[PDB]
Formats: structure tokens, C-alpha cells, sequence
């Protein structure tokens, strides 16, 4: 699980939206989100 | 918003709130000094009287062989969570590869010494709670959900949810609140897809005891099952999904249990003399007479073979609770446990009302 | 082990032949496992001495066992009647130099 | 329950005859099943057109098993957008109080159980025709508790007699009299309500029943010394010819009876079965009334406060 | 002596409570597990059995030349314990104490 | 003539997952039962005489 | 046989299967064909071999038994297990046309509920250790699961049941019309036989 | 923390705490000087096997029920109503504790 | 029952009960003992009416065999169960009446679970003469 | 799903074969203690 915190404060901001879970099989860690889960805080 | 909390400083012999974290079920108990002489009052005739307190013996003395927990005092064990008893009836679920995973870490992550030894009993206590018939679900009954935990040496503080939603309830770290549902996948059975019904909408779920009776090894399976429809219509569906243990609890079960002398007997001639105006009949200061009573209609009905509703139990049930969400969310994962993996279903915003049991017999 | 003399009396082998020998009439009785008593709500004062599952589950360095027996659990308790084996819950630090 | 309480929306198609619009504000407090607990809705899942079966339109006996499949909920608000309306097996409201405009010929008392029950009664008939929208509305009556295990006793009982090859209609209630109408049963529907009954029928009949068969001819005797065993026997009864002609005697002696309790057994499971079935054949009776202001009678016609049971 | 200077008498007069209980004959645990580890048969005098064949006039002289050998080639266990002195028993110099 | 049997007919639904209670069936084949004939075994030509 | 079949007898089931609406007619074709299968049991085991019948199953049960009168058998077949009870050996007779033995490897399949009440009881394989190149196709079935199969098979104490199609079977006890004296027993186990080192 | 129950509103208050051996070997001492009241008695009570129930019975029926009715009565730790199938007997409620 | 094995016994939890305490509660209770007697010695002639093979044939076997054919779900519900100057048994019109009778029992007799208790902040088992922490269902 | 009709089998279904009467007095089953064969 990635720092919550560290996303915070970004560095520099991505620019083309896709759909992200078009593909998980490539990333590490992936977490859907609906609007607003519990384990964010 | 509002939910209850209960406390009740209840043993470890059967529950490890150590181990099985946060958000699980519990089950409370009778304090068994009631068993014995009712399955000695209650049993079906022909049956061994005394085998469930015999069986319930070689449990308690085998509870804890080192350090001497005695087998009798003022603080008696009224708890047992819910993984203990999916590990205590494993062997009869359908995945058996989820089935000893669960009993993987059972073995394992609780706090003690031979935990396989009370496996293999207890179970076998409840192969003896059906067959000298004090049914479990007469026994076992709701208690909440765990939320905080104060444990020491076998004695341990319980803080669990009894009414209203299972998140709402601080948990103690504000490191970590709220919790959620954790239930081991061998237990949780839909009924949204063996019934092929979508659609949007909450759901009750149900807890299900299942009983096999026989004079060979009897069963039990519990099933947390998630479903749409009330408990004035469940009855069809476990029904539908167990009919062929319906069908074998009718057959057997009744053995050994003596028939009369066959037959007894033709039958009752009520329609046949109430047409006829010349059959005798009697006044109410007539009758309890022996002289009126000579030339009146002798009718004696045996039923002591008769395989009754009783005997025909199968499967039981209760209101556990909703999920009020237009859609339920189920999800599937498994955790440690360390270092073991369990197939895990993770329910969302379980909110708790109990309800009394139900024989679908 | 028979062919070899005890520690505390190295004159001799033993000295009660119907205890300390494997299936004694001193085991049977006594034992955690054999298991005459626990029913009995009754103490056995013995308990503690046959008990092989016990010693030899036990620590031996001394840095661990002079404390333990510091706060050793009770095997009994005082507020009942009669000698008891406890209310097996609660706990009381006693000292035990058996 | 949840803690605000939990409303759905029966969205109203925007095709709208404006005095059908007029004509649903009436609808102040009636019933309506829902088939889920979708938050949103529409009124076909809602009319009577829906309701019907595959390619069968339902009779009134046969309608009670649908019933219990689905959930009846109380209309509270009806806005020109919607309707809103609360389920009753879900935690009711925010307060507790759900108003009940009756729809019925019968009045209503403190503290009276409630099952809701088909328009069965004749020339009393109350529908809801929607001519834009193709929509027929069909809202049940609410009915006291054992007025409804009456009419499904009454109706039940008229198709077992169909399946052979005279009379009773007629109920009564504080006196008055009212007919209910007999037009066709479907046969399936009736061996499903009778396969309900033999099924707790015969799981009412244990080992202790028979000693209860052999206490038979005390009451035919003890009825003439006592008014009030006299006035159960209601003149109707199958046992007073029973007493008459059969003399039943004990079986003796029992097997294993040194240890165990035949009667005790026998009227734990009589309560289980026979005195379940009033549950069994009609739906449950979810709601009674409580007025919070002093008063008797609820006038027919009128709202009445609603608050949960058991 | 007592708690409050009590002469008090301890018999086995007020022994009766636990060697009259039928456990001292449980002896089923010490048969099934001495029978794991199966030892070398010793001398099988007092040991056996022989059910009276043929007449009792003849019956001795039959016997020695049965078991002419079978005397001689080790020493009875039973007879030599006699001659133990009590001290000497307990010692391991039988190894017939387990 | 058929085996005697008390118990008719009955209808029951099962699933694949929820296969319980393992009995098997008996197997008769898809052919209809006129196609195998009287069991014959004949050794005349073998004589022990 | 006689003795087991003396008399009017009701050849109950001892097993357990399930039937459907259409079998009886197959099973009402079993009693019509019934006993003229008893005789060509009696006529095919005549009919074999001695040096081919010493490869029998039914053989194997009585080399088994008289051992008893630590003898293995010569052959290696049977199950590791020579429990005297819930152990049985079967041979496959056809039910159909010419009936022949459809088996070499003997199979041993294991039974619980047996005489002390007239049970059902459920059947099992034993063991798949060995391989050996040719597998049968009659392996493949329990006894009893068949339309095609009559099955016949004994126990190490030496008690026959003949399984037939339906589960029904009866219980026959050869060992109390062996004729065998000991002399000659001991002549047949010492040339058929191994010792177990 | 706020939570009503039982007729008024309960509040609980939580501080969770730590503790750490800031010492390598021994930083304490426990010193035991005088003794008090010796709560034990230092009398005799013999213990009864028959509170046990994990014996097997002899085989005469008539043999066991004279047994039990000779040690019971009327010793100060037999049980008063005969022993049920698992569960444990109780002891009797003396009048005075001395 | 009895008046026209000891019932005087209840263990709850490890304490004995005694139901006996006789004069008065065995008059005082008479009313409860004849609607159960009427009401279930009714429905056992009235379904002993309609099927007549119940006591019948068999004890066990014919008796089971009707039981699993009436047990299903399957459409065979009429035909397994039914019979069919001379005067009429007024069998229909004993039925309603007695499903009224025996369904009043049912909200009498049910005795619903009004109150549930939740121990808090005091002792797990609640004894006699305690004041006990009460939340209903919500 | 899977469908089918269902009959229960127990122990107490039976078959009961007929003999002819001259089947069961048969030179098989009668065979001496020594034959030619």
C-alpha cells in the first residue's frame, strides 16, 4: 500500500486520463476506489 | 449514528480474539451444566441416553491438560467465535483446499498446545449434539462482533457490537478505526446466483445450521448466506438447495425405534356411522359410565413408529442482518494471519439485528 | 533411566519403586495425562510434582526461572472452602520454592 | 434499521393526463409491494401489469403467494416528480409513526395487529386506472388480525371444495354483515395452500397426542357441567359426534416413558406448526396502531397512527 | 501439631479414601505400553503353564527330562531378590526394578 | 415384473458446486433393452464322457 | 449356493444406488433372465483352465484362507490390507450373451455395513500403485454401477456376496463345504505361496 | 468516551500506557520478612477418588454401590447428591468454618 | 394434563428450578389447558377425516411412503390426499372455526422477544432482585 | 443446473426371481466328489 501522504504533495501531475484499469497486469499496487472508502485514513 | 456495545469477560478456551482480529462473528452459549438430562428428556426412545455429556466430558478435559484449568468454576466458557466452529465442522464443506486453510491457522495462530485434539472433539461433541438431540442452534445464539479486545492469560475482556452498524463503533487505536466484516469464504453462500437474480437492492443475511441425522456420523455445516428475501420466504430456498437431506432425515433417524405389531389398524369408522340414524350413540351423563360405554366403538391408535416432525429436522436459520446499499459489496481477498493465507469474503456496512431461530422442519 | 542413579540420592536408584517408574502406581494416579482426577474440583498437592508434561516443558537458565517463581500462578485459592483447584481464571502471585 | 430511516422513489413517467395527476395525490396512504429495496423505482414495476404471471393473470387466492415474495410499503408523499414511499420490513421511519389512510369497510381499535388482504369484498372494489400511462393500480385492504386469518380460512376452504366433484360465505364482524365474491380458483395456487396445511397438519401429531385423543369423552361430559366448555364446542364441531361414537383407550405402555415427557413433547411441537399457521398462509401482521391522542375507534376513511409489531 | 496447638491424629485407619477406590487394579496402561519395545524372553520357569498330560504316577520324571536345558542356562529372577538386603534392592545393581 | 419398490418418484434439483451426500447412479445404456439377448453358453462338443 | 438360495429367498439389496422411472424396465428384464445366469457361473468357472483357474480371484480367496488353516500369495495381487472383515476381491462375469470373465487384475474394493444388519453400504477402490501397461475397462467400474456386469467376490475370512445389476446381492459361506483336509491344504499353500521376510 | 446504557449514560475514560526495563540484570529486589495469619488449616482431610469419575467400575454391581455408600458416608468431602454423568460434584456446605 | 416422570423440574445455566412451589395455580390455569385440548384433539379428526390411511396402513412404511409423496413440491398435492337421507359431518365449516381458534393462540402464545439485554459496564450474568440494562431491537 | 427424476433406494427393496422346478435339480450342482473330467 502506498503512503497516502506521499500523494498528497505530488511532484508533477500526469496529463492523459485513461482508464487506468485497462490494464492492472502491468503495475504493482491497485486499489478502485468508490467515491469515498474507509481505509484512506 | 446509534449502535449498542456489549461486555462480557468470557474465557479463551474457544476464542482466540488475538488472533481472528477485528469483525468477526461470536456465538454464545448455554453453559452446558443444562445438556446432559435433556438430551436425557428429549431424545427419540431407543436412542443412547448419555453420550452428549460423555462427549461434552472428553472436550472439558481435554480444554487444558497443562496448568490445570479446571473442569468446573463460578467463570464458565460462554463464547465460541465463529472460525472455530467452520474449522470444527471443515470437513464436511464442498472447496475442501479453503476448508483446511481455514483450519490451518486454527492449528496454528491460537495461543495453546494440541488445539487439533479439541478439533477432532469438538465436532465430535457436535456429532453428539444432533444424535442425542439437543440441536445446536437451541445452544449456540447470536453475540456480536468484535471491536476492542483486552486479553491476559486465559480470561479476556469482549467489547462487541449486539444492535446497529458494524462499522460505526470506535475501535480503541485511532491508528486504526472502524472495521468491517471478516468471514472465512467456506461459509458465505449466495443465493443471488444458484437463484440467477440481479438486480440492485439490500439483502438479509442468515445464518444456517445444517443437520444430517443418522445413526452413522452425523454433520453440521454453518453458512453465512447472503440473500434478498425475508424469513417468510426462505423457507423454498433452503429447501430447494437440501432436499435430499430432507428426504434421508425423514427415512432414517428413526433407528432404533420399535413399530407396533403390524397392523393397527383399519380405520376409524367416523364417516361410515355418522350417516347411518341407527348407530348407538350416547348423552354426555351416558358416557365415563362402563354400561354406556360397553356398546360404544373401541379405537386404539399406536404411533410409536411414526417418523415424526421431530425426528424429520433438517436444516434452521435466524435474522442476522441487512446491507441497506443499493448494491452490496462483496469482496474477495485473503490476509495473515502470519503466516498463513485464508480465502477471506469481506463484507461492507453490516448493520446487526438479531432474530429468534427457526426449525424448517 | 534406571542404570543410571538418581541426582539428590546418588546411593541409590530410587527411593519409593512404586513412584518414579514409568506406569508406577505413583503415575497412574497422579498424572496430567493418565487423568484419575480433574473432576474432582478437590486439589492433589501432587499435581505438580508427577506431571511429566510439565518439567519437561520447562526453561533452564536461571535468569528466567528465579523469576518466574517470583510471581508463579497459585494452584489454589484462598476464598473458597476447602482446598480447590482454582477458579481457573483469576490469578494470584505466589512464590513457590517447591 | 438504519439510523435517518430509508425512503425509494417510484419515479412517474413524464406522460401525464393531468387528472391522473390529481387523482394519485389521493393515494395519500395506501399500500404497495416492492419487489426489491432499489432506492429508485418505476410505476410499472408498481401496476398491476407487471404483477401478473407468465402468460396467467393471478386470481385472488393465488395472489396471496405473491405477496409474500414481495415487500409492502406505505406511500407517505406524493409530489408531481415521484412518490415516495417507506418499506416496512426495513426500520419504518425517522420518528416511528407511518399514517395509514384506511381503505377499509371494517373500523379499526387500539392496538390491533394489522394483515393486509386483496380487494376480495363484493361490490367494494377499489382501483386506480392510469388511461395515459396504461397503469392499473390494485391497493390492498388493511384489515385487523383476525379478520384476515378468517378470510384466508374462508377462501382456502372454498377450493377444497371444488377438488370433489352447502354454504358458507358469510363472515361477521361487531355484527354487521358483508359477502366476499367466489368467481374461479386456479388449481395450482389451491394445492400449494393445501400442501401448506397437511404438512403443518400432520407435524402437529406426536406420541403425546395420543393420550390427548383419550381425553375426549371427559370433555363431552365436563361441557355439561360447565357453561364455559359448552360454549367452545361452537354446535359445529367434528368431535361432539366424534364423542358419541368413538371410545379411544391409551396405548400402554409407552416405550422408554420411565425417562422422557410424551405430552410436553407433543405441545411444543403443536405451537411450532398449528399455531405458526396463521404466519404460514397470509402474510405476517408487521403492523398494529397506537394513537398517541386518546381515542377508540378510527373512523373508515380516515389516517391512523402505525407503529411496529413485534 | 496444628494451627492453633492442636494435638491432631493422622492413622491409615484415615487412610480409607483413595486406596479402597477401584483404581489401584487399573492396570491396562502399564500392559499396552511396556508390550512397544519388545525385550529379550528370560528364563520361562515360573512363567508357564503346562495342563496335566498322562497319568500323575509318572508325572515328575517326565517333567526333568522336559526341561534338563532350559534350568540351567541362565538364574531365576525370583528366587535371587530373596537374598537382597532392602538397602541393596533399591540400588541398580538388579535392573529388574523397571 | 418389477423389484418391489416402496418409495415411487421423486423430483430433486442439485448444483454442480453443491454436489452432497457423493451415492452413485445405476448406468444403462442408450440402446433400448431388446438388443441383448438370452445369455447362452453351450459346450456340447465338450463332452466329459 | 444351494444353501443360501434354498427356498422361496428375497434377494434384498445390499448396496446403495439410485434409479430412475425408466430403469425398472432393464430390472424387470433382470428377473425374467435370472437364473440361467446362476448356471453359467457355474459353467464358465467349469469351464476354465487349471492352470488358468489358479489365476482366479476365487482361488485367491481360498489360497488366502487356507494360509490361516503369515503366508502372502505367490502372485502379488491382492489389497496390502488382509483384514479378516470390509476387505473383498472380485471377479466380472458378463450378464449379456457369452458369459466370459472381462478381468485379469482381480479388484479390491472395500465395504462398511456389512452382515451384522442388513445395510446399505457404500463401495471404494483400494489403492492405484500398480500400473502395469494393459489397464481393463471394467476396472473402471464399482460393482453394482452396471447394467452389464454381475459381480462375485469374497472375503479374507472367506464369505461370498455376488453383486448383481440393481445392488442386489445375499451373503453364501463356502468355508463350511470345503472338503479340503489338512494334508492336502498344506500341499497347495507350499506350491502357491512366499514367505513375508 | 460516550455510551448509554442501563438507565444513565456511562462514560468510560481510556489511557493506554507502557513500560520498559531500563536495566541489563537485575534492577529489584523482593525481601519476605514476617509472616501472617496461616490461612491454610494444618489439619487432615483424606481426598476421595470417588469426586474423580474417570475410573473404570468393577464388575459387580452390587460390589460398587457398597463401596461408594461405605467411604462416602459420612466423610467431610464426599458428595451429598451422587455424582451426575460428567459433571462435577459438589462439595457439601459446612455448617462453621473453624 | 395429568389431572383428567416429575414436570416440577427446569435447570437455566447451573440452577435448579422448582415449578411446584399446587392449590390455587392449578385452578387458576384451567382455562389455558381446555383450549389446548379442544384445539388439538379437533385438528387430529379433521385431518384423520380427510386422509383415513393415516393411523391407517402403515406404521412405518405406507405411512413415510405418503409422507415423502405429500412432502414435495411436486403438482401430485390432490390426488394423494383426498376421498372423494345420509346426513352431512359439517367438516368445511369446522375447518374455518377451528383455524380461528387455533390461530388466536398464535399472538397469545408466541410471547415475543420484547426486551434483549446488553451487559455494560457491570457484571455477565444478571441475578435476581439486579437491575438489568434493557435494549429493544431497532 | 442438473435435473432428473429421483427414486430413493433402501435395503428393504427386493427381488424376487421363480424357479422352474426341474432348473434346480441340475447334474452342475450335482457333481460328486470325483468325476471323469
Amino acid at each position: 500500500g502506498y503512503r497516502y501522504a506521499a500523494a498528497m504533495v505530488p511532484t508533477g501531475s500526469l496529463l492523459s486520463t485513461i482508464e487506468v484499469a485497462s490494464h492492472r497486469r502491468l503495475f504493482d499496487f491497485f486499489s478502485r476506489v468508490r467515491s469515498d472508502a474507509n481505509s484512506l485514513y | 449514528p446509534r449502535h449498542h456495545l456489549t461486555r462480557q469477560v468470557i474465557l479463551t478456551d474457544l476464542c482466540q480474539p488475538n488472533a481472528d482480529r477485528a469483525g468477526t462473528l461470536l456465538l454464545a452459549l448455554r453453559h452446558p451444566a443444562d445438556l446432559p438430562h435433556l438430551a436425557h428428556q428429549r431424545a427419540p426412545p431407543g436412542r443412547q441416553t448419555e453420550r452428549l455429556g460423555e462427549a461434552w466430558g472428553q472436550l472439558m478435559e481435554a480444554t487444558a491438560l497443562g496448568s490445570g484449568r479446571a473442569e468446573s468454576g463460578c467463570t464458565r466458557a460462554g463464547l465460541v467465535s465463529f472460525n472455530f466452529l467452520v474449522a470444527a465442522c471443515a470437513a464436511s464443506y464442498d472447496a475442501r483446499d479453503a476448508a483446511d486453510a481455514v483450519r490451518a491457522h486454527v492449528t496454528a495462530n491460537y495461543r495453546g498446545t494440541r488445539v487439533g485434539a479439541r478439533l477432532d472433539r469438538f465436532s465430535e461433541c457436535l456429532r453428539a449434539m444432533v444424535h442425542t438431540h439437543v440441536f445446536p442452534h437451541e445452544v449456540m445464539r447470536f453475540f456480536g462482533g468484535l471491536v476492542s479486545w483486552v486479553t491476559q492469560d486465559e480470561l479476556a475482556s469482549v467489547t462487541a457490537v449486539c444492535a446497529g452498524p458494524q462499522e460505526a463503533a470506535h475501535t480503541g487505536h485511532p491508528g486504526r478505526p472502524r472495521s468491517a466484516v471478516i468471514l472465512p469464504a467456506c461459509a458465505f453462500v449466495d443465493l443471488d446466483a444458484e437463484l440467477g437474480l440481479g438486480g440492485p437492492g439490500a439483502a438479509f443475511l442468515y445464518l444456517v445450521f445444517t443437520y444430517r441425522q443418522r445413526r452413522d456420523q452425523e454433520l453440521c455445516c454453518v453458512y453465512v448466506i447472503k440473500s434478498q428475501l425475508p424469513p417468510r420466504g426462505l423457507e423454498p430456498a433452503l429447501e430447494r438447495l437440501f432436499g435430499r437431506l430432507r428426504i434421508t432425515n425423514t427415512i432414517h433417524g428413526t433407528e432404533d425405534m420399535t413399530p407396533p405389531a403390524p397392523n393397527r389398524n383399519p380405520d376409524f369408522p367416523l364417516a361410515g356411522l355418522a350417516a347411518n340414524p341407527q348407530t348407538p350413540r350416547c348423552s354426555a351423563g351416558q358416557v365415563t359410565n362402563p354400561q354406556f360405554a360397553d356398546r360404544l366403538y373401541r379405537w386404539q391408535p399406536d404411533l410409536r413408529g411414526r417418523p415424526t416432525a421431530r425426528t424429520c429436522t433438517y436444516a434452521a436459520f435466524a435474522e442476522l442482518g441487512m446491507m441497506p446499499e443499493d448494491s452490496p459489496r462483496c469482496l474477495h481477498r485473503t490476509e495473515r494471519f502470519g503466516a498463513v493465507s485464508v480465502p477471506v469474503v469481506i463484507l461492507e456496512g453490516v448493520v446487526w439485528r438479531p432474530g429468534e431461530w427457526r426449525a424448517c422442519a | 533411566d534406571h542404570g543410571q542413579s538418581d541426582p539428590s540420592r546418588a546411593f541409590a536408584a530410587t527411593a519409593n519403586p512404586w513412584a518414579s517408574q514409568r506406569f508406577s502406581y505413583g503415575d497412574l494416579l497422579y498424572n496430567g495425562a493418565y487423568h484419575l482426577n480433574g473432576a474432582s474440583p478437590v486439589l492433589s498437592p501432587c499435581f505438580k510434582f508427577f506431571t511429566s508434561a510439565d518439567i519437561a516443558a520447562k526453561h533452564r537458565c536461571l535468569e528466567r526461572l528465579i523469576v518466574e517463581t517470583g510471581s508463579a500462578v497459585s494452584t489454589a485459592t484462598a476464598a473458597s472452602d476447602v482446598q480447590f483447584k482454582r477458579p481457573p481464571g483469576c490469578r494470584e502471585l505466589v512464590e513457590d520454592p517447591c | 434499521m438504519l439510523a435517518d430511516g430509508f425512503e425509494t422513489d417510484i419515479a412517474i413517467p413524464s406522460g401525464i393526463s393531468r387528472p391522473d395527476a390529481a387523482a394519485l395525490q389521493r393515494c395519500e396512504g395506501r399500500v404497495v409491494f416492492l419487489p426489491t429495496i432499489r432506492r429508485q423505482l418505476t410505476l410499472a414495476d408498481v401496476a398491476h401489469e407487471s404483477f401478473v404471471s407468465g402468460g396467467v393473470s393471478p386470481d385472488t387466492l393465488g395472489l396471496l403467494l405473491a405477496y409474500r415474495r414481495r415487500f409492502p410499503a406505505v406511500i407517505t408523499r406524493v409530489l408531481p416528480t415521484r412518490i415516495v414511499a417507506c418499506p416496512l420490513d426495513v426500520g419504518l421511519t425517522h420518528a416511528g409513526t407511518v399514517n395509514l389512510r384506511n381503505t377499509s369497510p371494517v373500523d379499526l381499535c387500539n392496538g390491533d395487529p394489522i394483515s393486509l388482504v386483496p380487494p376480495v369484498f363484493e361490490g367494494q372494489a377499489t382501483d386506480v386506472r392510469l388511461d395515459s400511462l396504461d397503469l392499473t393500480l390494485r391497493f390492498p385492504v388493511p384489515l385487523p388480525s383476525p379478520l384476515a386469518r378468517e378470510i384466508v380460512a374462508r377462501l382456502v376452504a372454498r377450493g377444497i371444495r371444488d377438488l370433489n366433484p352447502p354454504d358458507l360465505n358469510v363472515l361477521y364482524y361487531n355484527g354487521s354483515r358483508l359477502s366476499l365474491l367466489a368467481d374461479v380458483q386456479q388449481l395450482g395456487p389451491v394445492n400449494a395452500e393445501l400442501r401448506s396445511l397437511v404438512l403443518n397438519m400432520v407435524y402437529s401429531i406426536t406420541e403425546g397426542t395420543t393420550i390427548i385423543l383419550t381425553l375426549i369423552p371427559r370433555l363431552f361430559a365436563l361441557s355439561a357441567q360447565d357453561g364455559y366448555v359448552n360454549a367452545l364446542l361452537q354446535m359445529q364441531s367434528v368431535t361432539r359426534e366424534a364423542a358419541q361414537l368413538i371410545h379411544p383407550e391409551a396405548p400402554a405402555l409407552m416405550q422408554d416413558g420411565e425417562r422422557r415427557l410424551p405430552l410436553y413433547e407433543a405441545l411444543v411441537a403443536w405451537l411450532t406448526h398449528a399455531g405458526q399457521l396463521g404466519d404460514t398462509l397470509a402474510l405476517a401482521p408487521v403492523v398494529r396502531v397506537c394513537t398517541f391522542d386518546g381515542a377508540a375507534v378510527v373512523r373508515s376513511g380516515d389516517m391512523a397512527p402505525v407503529i411496529r409489531y413485534p | 501439631w496444628g494451627k492453633d496447638r492442636q494435638v491432631l491424629r493422622l492413622s491409615l485407619e484415615h487412610a480409607i479414601g483413595t486406596v479402597c477406590h477401584p483404581s489401584l487394579m487399573n492396570v491396562d496402561a502399564a500392559v499396552g505400553g511396556l508390550n512397544r519395545d519388545p525385550v529379550e524372553a528370560a528364563n520361562p520357569y515360573g512363567a508357564y503353564v503346562a495342563a496335566p498330560a498322562g497319568p500323575a504316577a509318572d508325572m515328575q520324571q517326565l517333567f526333568l527330562n522336559a526341561w534338563g536345558q532350559r534350568l540351567a542356562h541362565g538364574r531365576v529372577r525370583w528366587v535371587a531378590e530373596g537374598q537382597m538386603t532392602p538397602e541393596q534392592f533399591m540400588q541398580p545393581d538388579n535392573a529388574n526394578l523397571a | 415384473m418389477d423389484p418391489y419398490c416402496p418409495f415411487d418418484a421423486l423430483d430433486v434439483w442439485e448444483h454442480r458446486r453443491f454436489i452432497v451426500a457423493d451415492s452413485r447412479n445405476f448406468i444403462t445404456p442408450e440402446f433400448p433393452r431388446d438388443f441383448w439377448m438370452s445369455p447362452v453358453f453351450n459346450l456340447p462338443r465338450e463332452t466329459a464322457a | 449356493i444351494r444353501a443360501a438360495l434354498q427356498g422361496g429367498p428375497r434377494i434384498s439389496q445390499r448396496l446403495r444406488y439410485d434409479f430412475g422411472p425408466d430403469q425398472r424396465a432393464w430390472l424387470g428384464e433382470v428377473t425374467r433372465r435370472f437364473p440361467i445366469l446362476l448356471e453359467n457361473l457355474m459353467r464358465a468357472v467349469e469351464g476354465t483352465a487349471p492352470d488358468a483357474f489358479f489365476h482366479t480371484a476365487y482361488a485367491l480367496a481360498v489360497l488366502a484362507h487356507l494360509g490361516g488353516r503369515v503366508v502372502p500369495l505367490g502372485d502379488d495381487l491382492p489389497a496390502r490390507f488382509a483384514d479378516s472383515d470390509g476387505h473383498y476381491v472380485f471377479d466380472y462375469y458378463s450378464t449379456s450373451g457369452d458369459t466370459l470373465r472381462l478381468n485379469n487384475r482381480p479388484i479390491a474394493v472395500a465395504m462398511d455395513g456389512d452382515v451384522s444388519k442388513r445395510e446399505q453400504s457404500k463401495c471404494r477402490f483400494m489403492e492405484a500403485v500398480p500400473s502395469t501397461a494393459p489397464r481393463r475397462v471394467c476396472e473402471q467400474y464399482l460393482p453394482g454401477e452396471s447394467y452389464a456386469y454381475l459381480c462375485l467376490g469374497f472375503n479374507r475370512r472367506l464369505c461370498g456376496i455376488v453383486v448383481f445389476p440393481g445392488g442386489f446381492a445375499f451373503t453364501i459361506n463356502i468355508a463350511a463345504y470345503l472338503s479340503l483336509s489338512d494334508p492336502v491344504a498344506r500341499a497347495a499353500v507350499l506350491r502357491f505361496c512366499r514367505k513375508v521376510s | 468516551a460516550r455510551h448509554e446504557t442501563g438507565g444513565g449514560v456511562n462514560f468510560t475514560l481510556t489511557q493506554p500506557r507502557g513500560n520498559v526495563d531500563l536495566g541489563v540484570g537485575y534492577t529489584a529486589v523482593v525481601a519476605t520478612a514476617t509472616v501472617r495469619n496461616p490461612v491454610t488449616d494444618m489439619g487432615n482431610l483424606p481426598q476421595n477418588f470417588y469426586l474423580g469419575r474417570g475410573a473404570p467400575p468393577l464388575l459387580d454391581n452390587a460390589a460398587a454401590v457398597y463401596l461408594r455408600n461405605a467411604v462416602v458416608a459420612g466423610n467431610r468431602l464426599g458428595p451429598a447428591q451422587p455424582v451426575p454423568v460428567f459433571g462435577c460434584a459438589q462439595v457439601p456446605r459446612r455448617a462453621g468454618m473453624d
